[PDB]
């Protein structure tokens, strides 16, 4: 509701975007690891 | 030549399942129109 | 806006190629599974 | 005497066939397991190449590195996990 | 004994595959849910 | 003509098993769509 307040909110929104990008990237890394595990287990089960 | 533990069936099933996964991913990209949908295929790109 | 498109969107040129390739592979894999399930019918000739 | 020698040899060879089949099972397991580590290394190299550009800030290079960390953790997991019945194949204690 | 150990290992891996698929489902849910938060934060910054 | 040690049976079984091995291999290749699946058939190729 004020000018400098508006610019501060701009900066806070930029920060929040960065934070959510970091968290989503963590999720993505875990997901890729799980996918590789699942492929390897699917093969090893057939061999066993 | 021993039956009740068909191995070719399991092998073909695993391969076809992997291929179905790839087909589903390609179709989802074709639908949404974006190369990064789930953000799990490219983190820094996203 | 163009530099972002270069990162985010997909090019239907390559995407339709990938899709058609995966579809033909799906047909081939389904045929292979159908044959694998049947590859054991020959044992009955021993028993009969 | 000759018939008993030949019967002993036939039985020993019949068991050797099963020994060979078990060795084939073990080796196939090891190889088809190692394939996934090959693919993971490919992915690691691709990600390093992706981070080697200078349109990416440290905050995105950090996401690259965090991904490589989990992938390498998975590689170690495969190596320390693939085993027949306790005999760890892809670890280094399968020598001689 | 060897056959029973191998059967136990095969069943355990077959269950671990389902565990991995459940983890995949959870992570995909979380990520596709974070997407909307990203868009909302974008809108907040634009309004500021 | 002496029975209890049928030899033609053993020989035919050996041949048929050796053939079923190649049938299985060919079917696995047909499924996966790759000429080198297990990397046990072409080292330098792989």
């Amino acid at each position: 509701t004020t000018l400098k307040g508006a610019m501060a909110v701009m900066d806070i929104a930029e920060t929040a975007i960065t934070n959510l990008d970091q968290i989503r990237a963590d999720i993505a890394s875990i997901q890729n690891q799980v996918t590789s595990t699942i492929n390897n287990i699917t093969v090893t089960q057939v061999n066993v | 030549f021993r039956i009740n533990t068909n191995v070719a069936a399991l092998n073909a099933k695993a391969n076809s399942d992997l291929n179905a996964k790839s087909l589903d991913a390609s179709l989802s990209r074709l639908s949404s129109g974006l190369r990064i949908n789930s953000a799990a295929d490219d983190a820094s790109g996203m | 806006k163009a530099a972002e498109s270069q990162i985010r969107d997909v090019d239907f040129a390559s995407e339709s190629a990938n899709y058609s390739k995966a579809n033909i592979l799906a047909q081939s894999g389904s045929y292979a599974m159908a044959q694998a399930n049947s590859s054991q019918q020959n044992v009955l000739r021993l028993l009969q | 005497a000759i018939a008993d020698s030949l019967r002993s040899q036939a039985n020993t060879l019949g068991q050797a066939i099963s020994n060979g089949n078990d060795a084939l099972g073990i080796l196939q397991t090891a190889d088809k397991a190692m394939d996934e580590q090959l693919k993971i290394l490919d992915t690691i190299k691709t990600k390093a190449t992706q981070a080697a550009q200078d349109g990416q800030s440290l905050k995105t290079r950090t996401m690259l590195q965090a991904d490589i960390n989990k992938l390498m953790e998975e590689l170690d997991n495969i190596a320390n996990t693939t085993s027949f019945n306790g005999k760890q194949l892809l670890s280094g204690n399968f020598t001689n």
